[PDB]
RNA sequence: ACUUUGCUCGUUCCCGUUAUGGGAAAAAUUUUGGAAGGUCUUGGUAGGAACGGGUGGAUCUUAUAAUUUUUGAUUUAU
RNA sequence: UUGGGGCCCUUUGUUUCUUCUGCCUGGAGAAGUUUGACACCAAAUUCAAAUUGGUGUUAGGGGAGCUGGGGCCUUUCAAAA
RNA sequence: AUACUUACCUUAAGAUAUCAGAGGAGAGUCCUACUGAUCAAACAUGCGCUUCCAAUAGUAGAAGGACGUUAAGCAUUUAUCAUUGAACUAUAAUUGUUCAUUGAAGUCAUUGAUGCAAACUCCUUGGUCACACACACAUACGGCGCGGAAGGCGUG
RNA sequence: UGGUAUGUUC
């Protein structure tokens, strides 16, 4: 007999063929990933602080400390914390979740583009992009999407588009600032921009 | 006959038709007339004992135990008496007994 | 007729164990498994006179400050090669073999 | 190391101590114990395997050691290549709070039993 | 039967790991289908002899009882093989 | 087994004239219907005459070079008939069972009704009629929307895409199935 | 050992009498076990008892002393 | 109830049982607590919102009542010197 | 969420501590809210028991490390073979010396590897606790405070 | 006498 922990489903005896089939399906996978990321988000989240070793202190230290000043205790309310824990939160999430992906679009008209940079015709790891395409035995996630693949092949060479600048390329993006300390930007530019 | 489809609970009693009447006729012969046996081990351990009990294992009891063993350098024989001793068999390459 | 039942009769019994890497353990015993992975309390271990992965062995175990002495050791089954039991325990006793005595009253 | 390993515990006690468990070649793991079977396959959370190289092997041999640590982390070790295991260091929290911490655990399993039982009707 | 470090060998099957082998050769790479007698297969693995060179296997497969150790990644620290008293929701009759 | 050296004693035991009943001669020639069908849910039980591959390797080696059988032939022609007939009898039974579930009381109730209502501008509401109860027909077949296989006497689909159905293929029956049609279709080309 | 007759010493009380006997308790006192009360300290306070399992997890035996751990090719020697 | 003195406030979401209001000229107020409630993650439904699967928490100290056990003293019964 | 199709599978057994005695069931086996003894587990409980628990009358220090710095610190050791050409020491598949054509793999590392040694800095842990800044001891030390952590022994 | 997984309609 085989009990699953994540899916908490029996099974009869256990046979490799039926476990292997069921570590694919759709249900393991979202019980297993749901556990991951809250059991992830619970050892992050614990705050397990030290605890406190108060002694008695010295005499000197007590005529010094209390006469120099009293600093003043900044504190908020329950929905201004709560909002403000929630903003910090999901900030620091989009940070776990960002990368930097100025090198992919800073070289795409690079004549090697479609040998290292497609991630489908790489050498090491694009026989891993090309064994498991999630092959979409449902037809509805095959007639969900209607829009263009784009798949660059490898053999593409120098010969096609010769002059990156005929053919329309875009305008990089700006440095992105942070929008809490967007104050303090130069509001007067160096040259006079157009559109 | 295969191990498994012989019977249940009854494989004691061919266990000892076979140390009655098989290899285990040396073994057993060694602890019924408590005749001294030499039994070479796999680390040059030679030991001159006799036997007290027999194991499927051929784990073996041994009393007053005279072990020798030679170390090549130059060349000395070290020896060790001791009273009681349990032997795996797995250290146990061959046992001699003598007449 | 597996002789670790006898062993499992040999609780509290300060004995030594040689091991196949070339140790003694003098040590009391505390319990042994079936599979024969013994537990000891009140342990020194001593490689005698060499065998440089038996020294590190020796030495690598907390508690060296070549004797060890050690608390609590664990030891595998296939590891022990040899046990030697005190002298004074009376073996005639100890291996009446109530498991067989039973299996030949079952006869 | 005035630990004080206790005198009658087995491997279903010795769980979550810190083990220094010893192999053939002396490649010594230290880390916690989190589970085991019947051939002695132990998984070590946060472990370190220490070696002593061979040049120190000769100043071994009858002062200061400088063993060779990597760091392994949550490893799984197998029992065939192992020799004996001690116990190296107590874990954080004491025996009541481990008491009480398995106690909240049978209570939280008690609740989603209910729960189970509830979704079921 | 089977126990709880063949259930976490077969549990971080598509991550990265690494091995160690009898003769000193550590591999490391994707687990790709591991099996309850432990012959484990490795894809995109990295290997280094006991000599000490450096080389690249691309589908390793190697059996159970040459193996040293495995190291699985950490956020296994945490998994419900670890709890002790998760009961059993309704065994099937 | 428990243990995998008493499942190569099995392989031993098993694996260690030649016209006798014992010898299966469905197997003898090779895939033996009892076989193709073990686990499944289409299992036919246990064969009853015992398989051997020794004799089988004695087969292949005299259909090599020495000679060959046609009883043997023959015997795994005519159990290879009768299984094809049954299940083309339980192909038939599954086309019936779709013929009456297309044409059920309620459903062609519905159809009249339907087509009751259906009779320039008087064709232009017809053809809006008949498309309605095109589209009702369409809702109605709907509701199942189940196939017959035309090989293996399965249910299948129109609207659900390749993979799943390349899924289907790769089973024990349908493999099963497609080589005793395609020995079915051999022998039936040796003796015609 | 029972039994009787008198002497002597003697725990306590009475009487013939403060020599000494007679009678009674065959006692005051020490220990153990049980019943009750008071005081000092600690734990628990919402689940527990019985039965039923084509119940789940642990422990033992045999398959299993033969390539997958656990019945050995890791003291590096000819 | 007020006032004074000493320490702590890392409680870092300014008590961390939860929710709401609210705080360093202060340390507070209201409500609820195991077939329930609270917070969070993941998703297709094209803002928000709603639905489904899981994760973690429901605490600490003191007091009245009841009960188990350990030690001392007192009363009574049975037995041995 | 209901209804249906498809792919795989449909189960190694026996038992729950041991010994002695009495009774019952047609030499062998089973049962006793049957009796004595040993052992195991759980809960309490006590042993002038065993070990440990970090200054504040200061700006420290105990244990474990740094996968930290000085540090490219100081002292040593290696960084491919074969055929031939112009000389050649020469028992080798010209080994040795200088230069090159060609042939098979060809760890990175020489700021590398081993040994030695000091200083600085930073991390995780605690009772950072209650009274006092005190004249005890050959039977060597009044272990006769409130606890916590680990363990031994004994009782119910 | 059943289990696991997947695809359609309400």
């Amino acid at each position: 007999r085989y009990y699953c922990e994540y899916c908490h489903s029996y099974l009869t005896h256990d046979t490799l063929s039926v476990r292997k089939s069921h570590l694919v399906g759709k249900n393991h996978l979202r019980i297993t990933a749901d556990y991951y990321r809250n059991k992830a988000r619970d050892i992050i989240n614990k705050h397990n602080h030290k605890r406190r070793h108060i002694g008695k202190r010295g005499r000197k230290e007590r005529e010094n400390s209390s006469q120099n000043e009293t600093l003043k205790v900044t504190c908020l309310s329950n929905k201004e914390k709560r909002h403000i824990m929630h903003v910090k939160k999901m900030n620091q999430k989009e940070l776990a979740q960002t990368s930097i992906d100025t090198l992919k679009l800073l070289y795409d008209g690079s004549p090697g583009y479609s040998k290292v940079f497609v991630d489908a015709n790489r050498f090491d790891i694009g026989d891993l992009v090309k064994a498991s395409k999630l092959p979409q035995r449902a037809n509805e996630k095959s007639a969900h999407h209607s829009f263009k693949q784009t798949s660059r092949s490898r053999d593409e060479t120098c010969e096609s588009n010769p002059f990156p600048r005929l053919n329309n390329p875009k305008k990089l993006e700006p440095p992105k600032i942070l929008s809490q300390w967007s104050n303090t930007i130069p509001k007067t530019s160096i040259f006079y921009s157009v559109d | 006959r295969p191990k498994h489809e012989l019977s249940r609970a009854e494989l004691e009693e061919l266990e000892e038709f076979e140390f009655k009447h098989g290899p285990m006729s040396l073994i057993n012969d060694a602890m019924v007339t408590r005749t001294p046996v030499i039994i070479s081990l796999r680390n040059n351990h030679k030991i001159i004992a006799r036997v007290k009990a027999f194991d499927r294992h051929c784990n073996m009891v041994l009393e007053n135990v005279k072990e020798l063993w030679t170390e090549k350098k130059n060349v000395i024989n070290r020896e060790r008496f001791i009273s009681k001793l349990f032997l795996r068999g797995d250290s146990v390459i061959v046992v001699l007994k003598t007449p | 007729m597996k002789l670790v039942n006898f062993l499992k009769k040999l609780r509290n019994e300060q004995v030594t164990i040689e091991l196949k890497n070339g140790t003694t353990v003098w040590g009391t015993l505390q319990s042994v498994s079936p599979q024969m992975n013994a537990i000891l309390t009140d342990v020194k271990l001593t490689l005698p006179q060499s065998n440089g992965i038996a020294m590190a062995s020796l030495y690598l175990t907390g508690g060296q400050q070549n004797i060890a002495s050690l608390q609590y050791i664990n030891i595998r089954g296939n590891t022990i090669r040899q046990i030697i039991l005190p002298d004074s325990l009376n073996l005639d006793s100890l291996l009446v073999d109530q498991k067989q005595l039973n299996s030949l009253r079952r006869s | 190391s005035k630990i004080q390993v206790a005198h009658s515990s087995r491997l279903a006690n010795l769980i979550d101590y810190k083990l220094r468990v010893l192999t053939q070649d002396g490649r010594v793991y230290i880390g916690q114990l989190m589970a085991f079977d019947k051939h002695m396959n132990l998984v070590l959370n946060e472990c370190i395997e220490e070696r002593v190289p061979k040049t120190q092997l000769d100043k071994l041999r009858p002062l200061n050691i400088k063993v060779e640590k990597r760091v392994l982390g949550l490893t799984i070790l197998r029992g065939e290549q192992i020799l004996s295991t001690v116990v190296e260091d107590k874990p954080l929290l004491s025996k009541k709070e481990r008491l009480v911490r398995d106690k909240k655990e049978k209570k939280q399993a008690q609740k989603q039993t209910k729960l189970r039982k509830e979704k079921e009707k | 039967m089977n126990g709880i470090p063949v259930k976490l060998l077969n549990e971080a099957q598509g991550h990265i790991v690494s091995l160690e082998l009898t003769t000193g050769a550590t591999y490391r790479g994707k687990l790709v289908e591991s099996e309850d007698s432990m012959n484990v297969q490795l894809r995109d693995v990295i290997a280094t002899e006991p000599q000490g060179a450096v080389t690249h296997m691309d589908q390793i497969f190697v059996r159970g009882s040459q193996i040293k150790f495995i190291v699985v990644p950490d956020l296994l620290k945490n998994a419900p093989l670890f709890k002790k008293n998760s009961s059993r929701p309704m065994p099937p009759i | 087994m428990s243990t995998p050296a008493a499942e190569q004693r099995k392989l031993v035991e098993q694996l260690m004239g030649l016209h006798d009943p014992k010898i299966c001669k469905s197997y003898l020639v090779g895939e033996c219907p009892y076989d193709l069908f073990q686990g499944t849910k289409q299992s036919l039980g246990k064969c009853p005459q015992m398989h051997l591959t020794k004799h089988k390797i004695q087969y292949e080696r005299e259909v090599k070079q020495g000679k060959t059988f046609p009883e043997f032939e023959r015997e795994y022609l005519a159990i290879l008939s009768r299984f094809v007939n049954e299940c083309n009898g339980q192909i038939s039974v599954a086309l019936q069972n779709l013929k009456h579930t297309a044409e059920e009381r309620m459903k062609i109730q519905q159809v009249t009704e339907e087509l009751d209502v259906l009779d320039l501008i008087s064709k232009r509401k017809e053809v809006a009629k008949r498309v309605r109860n095109i589209t009702e027909n369409v809702g109605q077949s709907a509701q199942q929307k189940l196939q017959v296989c035309e090989v293996c006497g399965a249910y299948l689909s129109r609207l659900d895409t390749d993979r799943r159905l390349a899924d289907h293929f790769l089973g024990k029956i349908h493999l099963g199935y497609v080589k005793m049609r395609e020995d079915y279709d051999r022998l039936m080309k040796n003796n015609r």
